[PDB]
């Protein structure tokens, strides 16, 4: 089988993708990789292609050309991969381009798996409205902003979870360090990855905690979730596991993963009921001052710092606030969120946030020590620093200064 | 997505595809049991009932006890950088340990990643 | 204009059958396209009053207000502010019972990008085809306007799309669900040799 990779073909991204996809510790690497781009590769990129001689082949053409698509033999390809420029000056143009790529691929072949990045979350509905797209079948698209903001938001409640999750996908081996420092323990931790495989049929009438402790104490595997049309994260003592539920595994390699099958023996909430919802609020109701923040006692809260202006792009702070307003939390256990940054920029995104409670805004700059003392940064649970204009600034180097 | 974004259900996906917005609702016999799902949490083994095992107890023993006691899933260890070193210091930086083995000792000043149910 | 402004709730509770919907992609900065000449043959007088086709508009309220000064004298016209990309908005006007749907592009003239031409029109056509009702949107009769002839390949899926093939041989143009201004160039050579435009057109 072979796959097709197209889009923002840039050498460092290609090197990272190849070194992650074609890692030696995988089971089988029999699948082939085919590239597509409108620009001829440079000499070091032909050197890389020669280094990976028998696994990757390059071709010249345009993904919007049906003749080129037939040339690459997409109809025989198992899946198609799309790479997007994460450092583009205009995120909307790149998103529209990727949408055009997806449209062309689906038009040439209706039934095929496509995986792509997504710079902005608000175009996900645009991508989903394609007639041939079906995420149930396996057409999956990752949203960079959504995943990053979710990682940060979950790190706010529990520090370190961001890297805990991010280290579960980088396919890595185990490297021994004898210096008796933190490095060896952290490396032994990062040696683990994520796998899925169907469990043995002997676990039907058992409860989820019972099968968890059994598999742990027996073969050193632990559960995080099972597939039910739904994925349940750690059901407790009231769910009987069905047949072929495809439990989720955490292990260093798929060899121990395989061992499981071979077993020897008023309007307060959203209409969906998913997140807390409140009445729309005017921004003047949440504008604060230094004196207001001083008289407002805040503790165990979250402070986010945003740098930008009207000319800057949009981060999507709604997508960061959203995981922190889930129905899983009680109302009085919610973490108060305050905003420090340019009000002229933040009015461009306030209209996507008026439905959430316990939100505060303090105009100014996050470099003001007086403002930071006013918001009681001493007692904050987590401080978040972002920058909307991190991409469009002129200098190639000296970023996020 | 369903772990880090609070929840990504087919119903919510269909609703956002249809509307591209969110609207409030009303209390019902359903959408109230919908809150029953695990969330991320951090547990300190200093004042809790598990602080006794924090001296030199086994991580696997702590894990199995937590599961059999509260369905209390725990999978990560947040440990100080210089905790292993015998020399005391004022450093408070803490690294992350992913999936410790069963035969793992516990430092009394360790933070443990955990998941807990909803009441 | 306030008399014919319709919001989502009143549009949903009202019933429309055998009507004509119009999708407009424009704003205040976009160049005027003219719509009196569009409503004109519909609001001719060969038809009786009862058999007249109702017309509703979906587009930017600024563009509709700018164009309303030459359109208020026609009957059975309604305006719905919003965008044609909203599934709920398209459901509110009962497209499944609509006679036929028209898609325009106001800002096609001033855009200089070689790519992204007619992308919003293609997206709207794909969305209305992907509409699902209680029975799907593939049977909804639509007509779309194009400014790039090569973009006609994306308007349909079960077609042998080829770039070397010219316009009129394509399945969308043969079926009448697509249109472009580049077809009109033959009218000059047509009218040089005869007098057909003076009466027939």
């Amino acid at each position: 089988k072979h796959i097709v990779v197209c889009g923002h073909i840039t050498l460092e991204s290609v090197s990272n993708f190849l070194k992650d996809f074609l890692h030696k510790d995988r089971d089988d690497v029999n699948v082939e990789i085919v590239f597509l781009h409108n620009i001829s590769p440079n000499l070091e990129l032909e050197a890389l292609f020669k280094r990976h001689f028998t696994q990757v082949e390059f071709y010249q053409g345009s993904v919007l050309n049906p003749h080129d698509l037939a040339r690459v033999k997409i109809e025989s390809a198992d899946a198609c991969l799309i790479l997007a420029n994460k450092y583009c000056a205009d995120p909307d143009a790149e998103d529209a381009s990727n949408i055009m790529r997806v449209i062309s691929i689906k038009n040439y072949h209706p039934k095929i798996r496509i995986i792509t990045q997504m710079l902005q979350y608000h175009n996900k509905a645009h991508l989903l409205n394609i007639p041939s797209w079906n995420w149930k079948e396996g057409d999956d698209a990752i949203c960079l902003a959504e995943l990053k903001l979710g990682f940060i938001a979950q790190s706010c409640l529990a520090q370190g979870l961001s890297t805990m999750l991010a280290n579960l996908f980088s396919m890595r081996s185990f490297i021994k360090i004898e210096e008796d420092t933190w490095q060896k323990y952290y490396l032994e931790g990062v040696s683990n990855e994520m796998y899925t495989e169907y469990l043995s049929s002997a676990f039907v009438g058992l409860s989820f905690p019972t099968v968890c402790e059994l598999c742990f104490v027996k073969l050193k595997l632990l559960m995080i979730a099972i597939e039910y049309s739904r994925i349940l994260i750690n059901p407790g003592n009231h769910l009987k596991i069905q047949e072929g539920t495809l439990g989720f595994f955490i292990a260093s390699d798929a060899k121990e993963v395989k061992r499981a099958f071979f077993y020897c023996k008023v309007k307060k909430y959203d209409s969906t009921g998913m997140f807390h919802w409140c009445a729309p609020k005017e921004i003047e109701k949440v504008i604060l001052t230094r004196s207001e923040a001083a008289m407002t006692v805040l503790s165990g809260h979250v402070v986010v710092c945003i740098f930008g202006d009207v000319s800057s792009a949009l981060i999507g702070l709604r997508n960061l606030v959203m995981p922190l307003r889930a129905s899983n939390f009680h109302y009085h256990e919610l973490k108060h969120i305050v905003f420090v940054g340019s009000i002229e920029y933040l009015k461009r995104e306030w209209e996507t946030l008026h439905n959430f409670p316990k939100v505060s805004i303090l105009p100014g700059t996050p470099l003001s020590r007086a403002d930071l003392r006013a918001v009681n940064i001493n007692l904050c649970d987590m401080c978040v620093i972002l920058s909307a204009n991190q991409n469009n600034i002129d200098d190639t180097s000296l970023q996020d200064k | 997505r369903t772990l880090v974004t609070g929840g990504a259900t087919p119903e919510l996906e269909a609703l956002i595809a249809e509307e591209n917005a969110l609207r409030g609702g009303y209390s019902t016999p359903q959408t109230l049991a919908n809150r029953d799902r695990c969330r991320v949490a951090q547990l300190a083994l200093l004042d809790g009932p598990f602080a006794d095992l924090g001296d030199g107890g086994c991580y696997g023993d702590l894990f199995c006890k937590a599961l059999k006691t509260y369905n209390m899933l725990c999978f990560g260890i947040y440990r100080l950088r210089d905790a292993h070193l015998s020399t005391p210091s004022q450093c408070t930086k803490r690294y992350v340990i992913t999936n410790p083995p069963y035969e793992f000792e516990l430092v009394p000043t360790d933070l443990i990643f955990c998941l807990m149910q909803f009441d | 204009i306030e008399k014919v402004i319709l919001t989502r709730s009143e549009a949903a509770m009202t019933v429309l059958s055998g009507h004509v919907v119009v999708c407009i992609f424009g704003d205040v900065s976009s160049a005027l396209i003219g719509l009196r000449n569009l409503v004109m043959p519909l609001r001719a007088s060969n038809f009786h009053y009862h058999e007249l086709k109702h017309i509703v508009f979906v587009g930017s309220i600024e563009y509709l207000k700018r164009e309303w000064e030459t359109l208020h004298n026609f009957p059975k016209v309604s305006i719905l502010p919003g965008t044609p990309l909203s599934r709920a908005d398209l459901r509110a006007v009962n497209i499944n019972l609509c006679d036929m749907c028209v898609i325009l592009s106001a800002n096609q003239n001033n855009i200089d990008d070689t790519s992204l031409q007619d992308k919003e029109c293609i997206l709207a056509s794909l969305n209305i085809k992907s509409m699902q009702f209680d029975t799907t949107g593939v049977n909804i009769p639509i007509i779309t306007e194009l400014v790039n002839d090569t973009n006609v390949q994306f308007l349909d899926q079960d077609d042998d799309d080829d770039p070397d093939t010219e316009l009129y041989l394509t399945q969308p143009f043969a079926c009448g669900t697509a249109f472009a201004v580049s077809v009109l160039d033959s009218l000059m050579s047509a009218t040089y040799f005869n007098d057909n435009i003076l009466t027939l057109i």
